[PDB]
Parts: C-alpha cells; structure tokens; sequence
C-alpha cells in the first residue's frame, strides 16, 4: 500500500497546496476538522495514500509546508481548511528571497532546508512503502524556485529510487508579474532538467484562456486557477485510490510518457469543463471527453500542441464506461491527426480507466501531453534571458549571494541543448 | 515582524512626518494619545501593528520614530500640538542655532554635538526591534540641516548597520521655482551621500504637486498641508504590502531587486493615480485601465521631467482595494502596444505588480475623494537625467564667479569638495546616458558560421 | 585524424576452463575472425582494426601480444602526440572478464605491467633525460571514479562527499575542487597510484573476483615552458593525458548479483548503454555529412544523458586525439557479448576528432599578425614594392 | 591660468601591439591587392 509525501514550496505553491487538500478532502469525506463523515465504504479502503491516522480517529495530511515569509502560513491557517494541517510542518523563517533566486537557494534557504529535510525524513520513515514525492511551487518568484530545486536536489540525493513529480508555473508568454522572471525560470529549469522524474508545465494564461473562453467567467480570480490545477493533481494518482477496470500507477505512467531520461515535460489538461450555463446541451460521453481533452484550447501549457508532434499522450478516464469506446476513440485519434504523431513510437497513447467519478460527475478525465511544442516556452525564456545577460541587467543581485556568471552560462546552455534535443523530432521526414 | 524606522530631518522631513503619523494613526485605528479603543471594544488583535507603533504593557503605541532637527521651532510645534502625548518624549532638537543653508555648517560644525544623541536613539529603537527591515528617511534638498545633516547620518548609518536597507523621500529644488539663493551649492554638495550610501532615492517637486493640485484636486491657493498629505499617501501606498493581507505581496528588498538594474541608477520617479476631488469622484468609473493610464500621463509625474523624452527601464505597479489580477494584467498588456512609453530593449518584461486589499483612507477635513481603487507607480527612467542637468548649469552659473562661496569655507570645508561633486555628479549624468542607448545592431556585430 | 582502434584477446580463466572451453577468436595481422559456435556452416564474419593481440598463448614467442608491445603500438606514439601538443585519450572498452584493468592497470609485482605505468614512467625518464637550462617541464596528476552517476577523488583523503561538475564555456565540461597534486619524481606519482588503487572500490562476483564496481579517470596535466628572454615563450605548451577504465556490461543470469551489487551492475549497465548510443550517433554523424553532400544541417549527439559521456565530451569527438582499446573474451559461451564489442568497436573507427590546442590567444593572435606582416613584405619585396 | 589636460590613457601593451600589428597588415595587403598580386 501506496504513500505519497507532499511538499509545499513559495506562495503559489501553498495556494495552490490549499486548495488540492480542499479537493481532495471532499472526495473522501473529511470534514475541515479531521472527521470522517463519507458515505460509501470505498474512501476510506486506500486513505493512506494521503492521510496519516491520527489516536482520535482523526486523519491528518502527510504535508509539508515551506515559506520563508509567515504572511502565506498565516493566511493557510486562518482558513476553511487551516486547522486539518499539523502545526509542526509548518517550517519557516523570516526575511524572505525577495523574488532572488540567490537568496532562496545559496544564502537563505540553505538555514532552513535541514528543518525541512528533517520533517521530510520524519513523514517518510513512517510510511509502510513510500511511492515518490510531489512538490507545487513558481518557478518565476523567489523561494519557491530556490527552495524547491534545493529540495529536490536533496531528496534525490537520499532517495534516488522514489518518484519525484512537479507541478510548476513557469512564466508567461506576455504578462508578467516580477522584472526577473527569466533569471529564476532559467536557472530553476536547469535545475530540474537534471533531477526529477516528471514535470507538469502549467501557464498563468492558459488557465485565464481557459476561464474565460470554456467556463464564461466574467471575474476570474486565482481560486478558479488552483481549483483547476488541483482538479489535474488528482486526476493523476486516481488509480492509487480507488479500483478500475485497468489501473495506471505513477511509475506506469513515468514508463509510457517519456522516451528518453531529458523529455519530461508534460503539458496537462482536464475535461469536462463546461459553462454552469451549456451544462443541459452537451450530453457526456467517451466521445465528447476525447473530444474536449485533445482540443488545443483546452490545454494548460500555452503552447499550441499543432506546432509540433506528440512524442507520448496519457488519457485517464474516471467512471462507469465501455473499453472498447474508449479504445477506438484513441485508434481514431491517431489516425485522423496522424501529422501530430510520431511515426516511430507506434500507438503511443496510453489508457487508464477508473471506477469511481469525481463526486458529483458522471464522468471525467484526464489529459497528459509530452509534445515538442513546450520547446516554444523554452525558446522563449532563453530569448528574454539573453536580453538581460548580454548587458547584465540586474546581475549585481545575483552576483553578491554567491554567484558568478559561470552558473548563468551552464544553465542557458543546458537549456539550449534541451531546446535542440526537442526539435530533432519536431521535423517529419526522418530522411533526406 | 516587518518592521521600519522613520527618520525626518529638517523641516520639510518633520512636517511630512506630521501628516504621515496622522495618517497611520487614522488608518490604525490609533488615538492621539496613543490609545486604541478599538482592541479594548473587539476584545484584542493585531491592529498594534508593529511596522510603524511599538506597544508598551498599558496598551499605549509609541511611534517607531525619530525627528531631528537645529531649530528648535518646527518641534516645538509638535510637542505641544494636537499629538503631544503620542511621541516619546526626546526629539533630538538641537537648543543653537541652525545650519542656515549652509551644507558646511550642517555637515561640520553643528552637525556634530547632536549625532552622537540620534545614533544613539536610533539604536535603542533597534534594539527593541525584530527582523529589521529598513530605514524611511526624509530630508529635502537645498536645506542645510536637510542635506549636511541627512548626509552625516547616512553615513554613520552605513557605518553602521550596512546590510539593512535605506529608502529616502527628499524635494528636489523645482526648475524655476525655489525659496533659497543657495539651493544649487547644496543640492550639488548632497549628491556624494544620496549616491553611495542610499539604497532607493524618491525625488518629488513642489511644481509638479502645484500643477496637480490645480488641475485635478481643484484647490487654486495650496499649502504645504497638501503637499505633504499626498507624499504621505504615496509613502502609506509603498509601505502597506507589509502592513495588510493582499494577493501579491511586494516587501521593501523587492523593491529594490525590481527596480534597480545597476547600483548607481537609483533615482525612481513616483506618482498617484486617482488624485481626485469629491465633486469629480462622481461622472468616472476609475476602474483599474483609468488608473494605470493616469498614471502613464507626463501631467500627472510628480517631478516636472517629460518622459517621452527618456526610455522606461522599470516599472513597479502596488495596487490598493477593489482590484482583481485579471484587470491589471488586460491594463498592463494595454499600455505595452503605446507607442509614446518606450521601454530599454534590454529589460523586456519591465514591470512589477503587487495587489493589496486594503482601500486608502480618508484624512478628516482633507481634500481627496473617497475612491474604492488606487494605484501608486514608481518608474525608473532616463528622463530624471533632465531635472538633474538644470542644476548643473545653474551650479556653474555661481561657481564661475565663487559667489557665497566663502560662507562654505568658513565653516569648515574647503574649495575643493565643490568641484570633486561636480564631476562626480556629472559621472551620474554620463551613467545614464550610457544606459538608456540601444543594444548596438547586433550586438555581436554580425554572425553565422558554416551550417 | 580519426580514433584509433585496438583489439586484444585474452587467455582463459578458471571458470571457462571448468565448462565448455572452445575457442572462437582467430586473430591475424590486422584482421580479427569470430566464428559462431551454434551455426558452423555460417561465413566466418570478420573485421578490420588498426591494432590486433593476440595474448592467448603466454609461454610462447609466435604473434604473442606483451604488455610492452601493446605500449609500443599505442602509447609511445600517444605520449609523442602529447609532447607535439595535443590532447590525449586512451580509454579501455569490453564485457565484463574481458581484461580492461589488465591491460590499463596490470599488476604492480610482476614485470607485465598495464599502460598507465609504463606511460608515466616512460615520460618522467624523458623530462628528466632532456631537461636544461632553457627547457622546463611541470607535471600535475589526478584521478577520479563515477560509481553511481556521482564523481569521487581518488587520491584525496577521506572525504564521502561527491564533486560537483561545472562546464566552463571554453575548455568544456570539468570536475571541481578535485585534488590535483603535483609530482616531482617517479616515487611520489607511483605513491599516487598505489593509494588511487586501493581507494578504488572493487567487489567479487561470477564473472571476475576482482571486478570493477567503478569508471575511472586518470588524468595528467603536462605543462612545457622555455625560458629566453630573446627568442622563447614561457609556459609555451600545456596538454592532457586521459586515460580511462570502464566497467564492463552485466547479465544479472551469470553475474548472480543481489541488491546493492544488482544496483551497480544496473548503473553500470545504463552508462554503458548511453556510451554506445553517443558513440553510434557520432559515427552516423561524422560518416554522412563526409560521404552524403557536405550538407551540416544539425545532429544532436546525447552528451548529457550521462555524467561519463559529459566528462569525456572533449575526448569522444571535437579537440583531443583518441584512442579505443577493446578487450574480448576467447570462450564460446561469451559469444554474443564479443560480437557486441566487435560491433562497437568497428562503429567507433568511423569517429573523426578535431584538435590543435593552443595557449594564450593574444599570443597566436600577435604571432600569426608577425607572420603575415613578413609574409606580405617578403611578397612585395619580390615584386618590387618594397 | 586654468589650462585644458585632457585625459592620460595608459594602454595595454598587448593591445597597443596588436592595433599596430593589424594596421601594418592592412596596409601591407591594401598594396599588395591594389597591384593584383593576392
Ligand atoms: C451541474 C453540476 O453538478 O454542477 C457542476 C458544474 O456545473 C460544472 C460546470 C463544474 C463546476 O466547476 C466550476 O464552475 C469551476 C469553475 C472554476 C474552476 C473550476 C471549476 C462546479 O463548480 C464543480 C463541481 O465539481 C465537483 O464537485 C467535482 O467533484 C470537483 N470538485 C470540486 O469542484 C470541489 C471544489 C471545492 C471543494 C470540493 C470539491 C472535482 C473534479 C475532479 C476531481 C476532483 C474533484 C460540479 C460537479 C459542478 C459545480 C459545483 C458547478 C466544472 O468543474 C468540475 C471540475 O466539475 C467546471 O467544468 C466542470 C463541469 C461541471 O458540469
Ligand atoms: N513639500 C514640502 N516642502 C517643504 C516643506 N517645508 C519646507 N520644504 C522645502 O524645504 C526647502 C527649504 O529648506 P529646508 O528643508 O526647510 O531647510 P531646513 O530643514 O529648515 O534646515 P535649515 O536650512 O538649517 O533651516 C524649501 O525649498 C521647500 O521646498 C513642506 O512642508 N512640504
Ligand atoms: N592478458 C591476460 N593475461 C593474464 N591474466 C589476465 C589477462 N587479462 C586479464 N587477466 C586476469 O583475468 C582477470 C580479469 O582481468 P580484469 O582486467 O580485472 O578484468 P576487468 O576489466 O576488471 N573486468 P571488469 O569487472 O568489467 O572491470 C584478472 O584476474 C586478471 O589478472
Ligand atoms: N497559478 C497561480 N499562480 C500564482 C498564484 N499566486 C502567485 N502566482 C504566480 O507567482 C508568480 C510570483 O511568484 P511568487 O509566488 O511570489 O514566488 P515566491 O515568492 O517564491 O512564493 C507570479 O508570476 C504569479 O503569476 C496563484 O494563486 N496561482
Ligand atoms: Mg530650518
Ligand atoms: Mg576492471
């Protein structure tokens, strides 16, 4: 039986950590208090993978929580969802990164991350086989890029054989939030281009594409954006909790996306997302869900997917459904779009399918893409950056925590030679 | 704790700390006296916040504050004024003479006898402090006390305490306007000090805050009541992201990583967008595009300096109220198609933004409308190298000729410390002409190897 | 140039000897011929190196490999290179039981010794033969291990920490705050390798009981300076000597691996395979924009898919002079594994390099500026114009 | 009596050499080219 530990990194992260332990304490019926209040049997079969059990016959989140600012720790408390975390995984300090790479990884993150390693080594010792990680944070800010790659990086080093997932907003194609985004996006994609396992890229503006063209909301704010990153977060590890007619571990999935060791990138996407308003005009079927996930609109990467070719897709059904639907409509898939596939990986379109829907859904599913067109995100970090390093814009600030100019170059070029190793599949025609 | 010292020196400094200490008081809930029924009313919380009051045991608040100056008039006002019993009894008032617009007697030979007594000051409200995060001094330019005195205390300050940040508001002289034969000697003199030892510099005119209390607050006779109740909104507007909860949060070292791309360039431009008087708060939506575009507006800057004559280099947005991400991100992407703002090709993303929920405040008897929205923008920019170069002819126009110049050498200082400003102060100029210019074409000249 | 291939066979060892024992290798020239021992009437497929050893019969004198022949063949003519200035790899290659540690390290007590001591050796008795008075020489060695995609200094204290690898964008991936030494005599630099070796880490299993759980670097930095303040250059050459052991595949069936020992071979395995996929990418490369057009669109080539073929980015392809030494096992039942090697091996003879060294760039610049001006004056002087 | 120094540039040597070097260069095959030699 199956564990995942949870860490939380920055302001984005612990957002949008908040609103994942919301999703996912609704779906197995745990009361903002510790309770356990559900109806059918089968929540509580494989609890574990989340919760510890508390003497009360309470259940408590297998969660970290890391911050170097208290502000974000004191807004996650005083809230609906505040008092189900235990108070000593709370770990922060005082006088925060400051949107500074630097700081959060050489200078100020390096006091903070053996408290944190020791409340990591704490939750994982206690788990009767631990699967792998996962870690939500920014890599456009300050302590969560710093923060998280230290960590990663630590982990990695104590447990090589566990899984390492990422769910990372990276920077924006037009808007922007802090001057130096590139500097801490380059330098937190060298960092984990080399150490973990799996990467779900999400963008700030897919998920406002998606809020305004697909569910019609006038006022979107970010709790629209991290309930729908955190409808993807569980719509991944669904087949560790509940039974499915073919399940789909992390590590199968990890198998069947990446072909070699440096493509794990992958860009996700959710269905059925309607409008509260089309809700009574489109019925639900396995055809409309293919349908939805495959369309480029639909996507939470924004990068178009018809830009390049998909090396490897994962599509993981929830609910009562026929194989042989689903099995067809990928076939069809394929086939129709046969310009957006690789022609060397044949059928490559994994499936899962689940038993047990989201609570008050029919049906759902869940997309996972690993095309070349994240190369374009890439692209176009390293051009900003360059922008700024050939003059050193804002070099001083990185330069007196303990840096040189070195780092800044390694990393661009390992970014670069990720790019290249994306485009030579991106080309049809493998001859000449 | 995010926790600051504020310092005012001079007159200009203590004044605008009187309509600063005002406004924090209104915005906190903060009696004259020090009390605060609203704890007593509620039954407790955080609203002794510890940015800007330190709470003793009997529920007073005593400001974390430090007012210096020579004359003891502009104190003395203040001590048995309306706020009498909310400052700590020392105010560190020299009883002699002034610097009588004299850098050198403010910087050596008075300003000495009383820096002993406000380092010392300064210290014991450090000690009380936890997590530290920087210094608001206030000074003005042209002033002996405000530039000799300032400039000492920045640097025993630097001596000091080093690694903390040093924010500084001072009034730049206006190009035609001024109250002193000798605010170019000075203003000149100060450059050395507000260039190596400050971290962040605000410049702000009193033309420009003229000019705008005449076309939008519609009032015809100003004082420097308002002068001093909107630099105190633009101060509450940097300070509250550390303050109040909000969705973006920008503390004071953002700040500076954001907005200062060399060390030498640190001279941001600020301004206020919806300064508005109630009877025109009616008949306008100011919504957030309004606000962002206000202000964009050459009329609306607080320093008579155009900015379509210099390049953009950053931008910092902090956002008060009723403002939704969305909007300022639609706002933002608007104000990138102009073709009048110009941004150095070299810093493509150019902009800062931070949201915070709580609205501003209404002073009593003040001039501004009640606005459910509010923006404060700080630019740095190549154009403020204008409002310095004025100066520098004027500094010739009475250094050719060694007018008043002998006041200066009497007090201590000698011939020498004028010109060695100047040329560094034209450094500075060349600094930002070097800065503000186009990557050369292809700045690796021209490439292309084989294939 | 291109990279220079050996092939060398070795005798037979007590577990092959207590099975089936049936020789395949035939070796001839510079000719190798493996015959299939489950298809007899199959063509004896062979192939073509630059250099064969056939070090199967040890008593006798008939086309008998020594250690000293081997040396002869390969690393006089690498040290040569290395003193004209270049950069010099030398790296071993087979299954595991093939013989790489003994044709690399060899053993200290017995005269046969392996490349590395014979090289060091043979370079301070040429310093130290050619010193004087303008000529000066300076000789700094290292030596480092990758045991689990993590870098180890062999000749440093004890220190469980791991290096970190930088890559400094003119000279390429490197290793920092690795302890390079300097050595002044053949004692101090033979201490070195003593403590190195036994700092190496090994363990027994099926297949050898001395394997190699570990690649292994050694590298010498070798510095030429002349001393004349009217006609020399000071620190006038400075070159690298690479020499490289490399843990050899694994089939967990014969090895009889269990945990720890399973999870080296694995490691092993996957570096290995990330070897030989650079490797034929390379071939692939260099062989089509040679013979195809001269078209140089774009290849890529997986460097960083593995800290070894990212250390050694430098010496498989672009400035360095390399040379390939496969070592193959005689006995039948390790067939497939040696036609493996073969294959590899004929692959990585297609690989072309790219080196000139040179020091100090102002210097080249100024010179080469020198020559033209006497060149172009001499042009004009001949014809009148000068 | 102000007069005007300028300012004194201490230059590197290998650049001064260099500069040299590569004007003695372009003019040397400047000649040699205007004559159709090269
Ligand atoms: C007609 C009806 O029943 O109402 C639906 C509804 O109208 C729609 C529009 C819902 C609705 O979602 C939204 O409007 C929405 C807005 C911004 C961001 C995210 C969602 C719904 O809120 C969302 C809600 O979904 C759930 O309750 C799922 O279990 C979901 N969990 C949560 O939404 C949740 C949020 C906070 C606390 C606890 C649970 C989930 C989905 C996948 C995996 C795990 C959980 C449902 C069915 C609906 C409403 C209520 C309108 C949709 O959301 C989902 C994921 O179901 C939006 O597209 C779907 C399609 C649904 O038809
Ligand atoms: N905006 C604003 N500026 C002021 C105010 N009071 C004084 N100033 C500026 O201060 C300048 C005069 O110098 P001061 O700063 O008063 O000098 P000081 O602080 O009194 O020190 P001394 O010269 O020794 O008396 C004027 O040019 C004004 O522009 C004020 O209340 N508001
Ligand atoms: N040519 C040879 N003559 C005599 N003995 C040899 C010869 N080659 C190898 N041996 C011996 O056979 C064994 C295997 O040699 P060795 O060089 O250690 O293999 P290896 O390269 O280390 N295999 P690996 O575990 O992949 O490193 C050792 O005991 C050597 O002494
Ligand atoms: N998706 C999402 N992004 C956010 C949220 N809050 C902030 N961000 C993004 O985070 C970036 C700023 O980084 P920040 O969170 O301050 O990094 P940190 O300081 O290390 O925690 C901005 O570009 C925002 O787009 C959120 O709630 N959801
Ligand atoms: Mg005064
Ligand atoms: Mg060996």
């Amino acid at each position: 039986m199956r564990e995942i530990v949870h860490i939380q990194a920055g302001q984005c992260g612990n957002q949008i950590g908040a609103k994942f332990w919301e999703v996912i304490s609704d779906e197995h019926g745990i009361d903002p208090t510790g309770s356990y209040h559900g109806d059918s049997d089968l929540q509580l079969e494989r609890i574990n993978v989340y919760y510890n059990e508390a003497t009360g016959n309470k259940y408590v989140p297998r969660a970290i929580l890391v911050d170097l600012e208290p502000g974000t720790m004191d807004s996650v408390r005083s809230g609906p969802f505040g008092q189900i975390f235990r108070p000593d995984n709370f770990v922060f300090g005082q006088s925060g990164a400051g949107n500074n790479w630097a700081k959060g990884h050489y200078t100020e993150g390096a006091e903070l991350v053996d408290s944190v390693l020791d409340v990591v080594r704490k939750e994982s010792e206690s788990c009767d086989c631990l699967q792998g990680f996962q870690l939500t944070h920014s890599l456009g800010g300050g302590t969560g890029s710093g923060m998280g790659t230290l960590l990663i990086s630590k982990i990695r080093e104590e447990y090589p054989d566990r899984i390492m997932n990422t769910f990372s907003v990276m920077p924006s194609p037009k808007v922007s939030d802090t001057v130096v985004e590139p500097y801490n996006a380059t330098l937190s994609v060298h960092q984990l281009v080399e150490n973990t396992d799996e990467t779900y890229c999400i963008d700030n503006e897919a998920l406002y594409d998606i809020c305004f063209r697909t569910l019609k909301l006038t006022t979107p704010t970010y709790g629209d954006l991290n309930h729908l990153v955190s409808a993807t977060m569980s719509g991944v590890t669904t087949c560790l909790r509940f039974p499915g007619q073919l399940n789909a571990d992390l590590r199968k999935l990890a198998v069947n996306m990446v072909p070699f060791p440096r493509l794990h990138f992958f860009m996700p996407g959710f269905a059925p997302l309607t409008s509260r308003g089309s809700q009574q005009y489109r019925a639900l079927t396995v055809p409309e869900l293919t349908q939805q996930m495959f369309d480029s609109k639909n996507m939470m990467a924004a990068c178009d997917p018809r830009h390049g070719r998909y090396l490897t897709v994962a599509a993981i059904f929830r609910g009562r459904m026929s194989m042989k639907e689903v099995d067809e409509q990928m076939l069809n898939v394929q086939n129709k779009n046969s310009s957006y596939f690789v022609e060397w990986i044949p059928n490559n379109v994994k499936t899962a399918v689940c038993d047990i829907p989201p609570r008050g859904l029919k049906m759902s599913a869940t997309f996972i893409g690993n095309s070349t067109a994240i190369q374009e995100l890439f692209k176009r970090i390293s051009e900003q950056f360059t922008a700024m390093f050939r003059r050193k814009a804002f070099l001083h600030w990185y330069t007196g925590e303990g840096m040189d100019e070195m780092e800044f170059t390694e990393a661009e070029s390992n970014m670069n030679d990720l790019v290249s190793e994306y485009q030579q599949y991106q080309d049809a025609t493998a001859d000449e | 704790m995010r926790e600051c010292i504020s310092i005012h020196v001079g007159q200009a400094g203590v004044q605008i700390g009187n309509a600063c200490w005002e406004l924090y008081c209104l915005e906190h809930g903060i009696q004259p006296d020090g009390q605060m029924p609203s704890d007593k009313t509620i039954g407790g919380g955080d609203d002794s916040f510890n940015t800007f009051f330190s709470e003793t045991g009997a529920g007073k608040h005593v400001p974390r504050a430090v007012f210096v100056d020579l004359e003891p008039t502009v104190i003395d006002e203040v001590r048995t004024g309306t706020y009498r019993q909310l400052f700590h009894p020392e105010q560190l008032i020299t009883g002699k003479e002034d610097a009588a617009n004299n850098y050198a007697r403010g910087h050596y030979t008075i300003g000495k006898e009383i820096i002993d007594l406000v380092l010392d000051r300064i210290r014991k409200l450090a000690d009380q402090c936890t997590g530290l995060q920087g210094f608001l001094v206030f000074h003005s330019f042209g002033g002996g006390t405000g530039s000799g005195f300032t400039s000492l205390l920045m640097e025993r300050l630097s001596v000091d305490y080093g690694k903390k940040s040093k924010l500084e508001f001072s009034i730049y002289p206006a190009p035609q306007v001024s109250t002193a034969v000798v605010e170019p000697y000075n203003s000149i003199l100060t450059t050395h000090t507000t260039l190596e030892h400050s971290d962040c510099a605000f410049m702000v005119d009193n033309e420009a805050i003229y000019d705008i209390c005449r076309r939008n607050l519609d009032i015809e006779r100003p004082t420097y009541t308002n002068l001093n109740r909107l630099i105190s909104q633009i101060v509450s507007s940097i300070t509250a992201s550390l303050r109040f909860d909000g969705a973006l949060n920008v503390d004071l070292t953002e700040f500076q990583t954001n907005l200062v791309p060399y060390p030498r360039i640190h001279f941001p431009l600020a301004t206020y967008a919806p300064v508005i008087s109630a009877e025109k708060a009616y008949h306008e939506q100011l919504s957030v595009a309004e606000i962002t575009n206000a202000c964009f507006e050459p009329a609306n800057q607080m320093v008579k300096c155009d900015p379509r004559h210099g390049k953009y280099m950053a931008c910092c947005l902090l956002y008060r109220g009723d403002v939704v991400p969305k909007d300022v991100n639609a706002a933002i992407a608007t104000i990138k198609t102009k073709r009048s703002i110009q941004f150095v090709d070299w810093c493509p993303t150019g902009f800062k933004v931070g949201i915070n929920y709580q609205p501003p405040t209404v002073v009593p008897g003040g001039d501004l409308a009640k606005v459910q929205r509010a923006v404060c923008m700080l630019s740095n920019t190549t154009a403020i190298a204008e409002a310095w170069a004025r100066l520098d002819h004027k500094f010739d126009l009475m250094y050719a000729k060694r007018a008043f110049v002998h006041w200066y050498v009497g007090e201590g200082m000698e011939e020498g410390e004028f010109s060695e400003a100047r040329e560094d102060m034209a450094a500075l100029e060349k600094d930002y002409e070097e800065v503000g210019v186009d990557s050369v074409e292809g700045e690796g000249e021209e490439e292309g190897e084989e294939y | 140039a291109s990279v220079k291939v050996a092939v060398r066979v070795r005798p037979f060892n007590s577990r092959e000897m207590s099975r089936d024992s049936k020789c395949i290798i035939q070796m001839s020239g510079s000719t190798t011929t493996i015959v299939n021992p489950k298809q007899p009437k199959e063509t004896p497929k062979s192939f073509s190196f630059d250099y064969s050893y056939w070090s199967h019969t040890s008593p006798e004198d008939i086309n008998y490999a020594s250690q000293k022949q081997v040396y002869r063949d390969i690393g006089e003519e690498m040290l040569q290179h290395a003193f004209e200035g270049y950069n010099v790899c030398i790296f071993a290659y087979g299954q595991t039981g093939a013989g790489k540690s003994y044709t690399m390290m060899g053993k200290q007590e017995k005269d046969q010794q392996g490349i590395i001591p014979q090289l060091c050796e043979d370079l301070f008795s040429r310093i130290n033969d050619t010193t004087n008075d303008n000529m000066s020489y300076s000789v700094e060695v290292s030596y480092m291990e990758i045991y689990c995609e993590r870098v180890r200094d062999l000749l440093n204290p004890k220190n469980k920490g791991n290096l970190r690898v930088r890559e400094h964008p003119l000279l390429g991936p490197y290793v920092e705050d690795l302890s390079k030494l300097a050595v002044t005599s053949y004692n101090d630099i033979q201490d070195l390798m003593d403590s190195g070796n036994k700092a190496r880490t090994v363990a027994a299993t099926n297949m050898n009981e001395t394997s190699s759980r570990s690649h292994a670097v050694f590298n010498i930095i070798f510095t030429q300076k002349r001393h004349d303040a009217e006609t020399n250059i000071t620190t006038e050459k400075v070159s690298k000597i690479s020499l490289v052991d490399l843990a050899g595949s694994e089939r967990a069936d014969s090895t009889g691996a269990k945990g720890t020992r399973l999870k080296e071979g694995a490691n092993i395995n996957k570096s290995l395979t990330t070897l030989g996929k650079v490797i034929s990418a390379l071939a692939e490369m260099d062989s089509g924009p040679n013979k195809n057009k001269k078209k140089k669109k774009t290849d890529f080539i997986p460097y960083r898919d593995s800290v070894l073929t990212w250390l050694l980015r430098e010496n498989l392809g672009g400035n360095s002079r390399t040379a390939m030494v496969a070592a193959l096992s005689p006995a039948d039942i390790n067939y497939d594994e040696t036609l493996s090697t073969l294959r590899y091996a004929d692959r990585a003879k297609q690989i072309r390099c790219n080196a000139v060294i040179n020091e100090d760039p102002n210097n080249k610049l100024i010179r080469e500026l020198k020559d033209e001006v006497t060149r172009l004056r001499d042009l004009l002087y001949a014809q009148g114009l000068g």
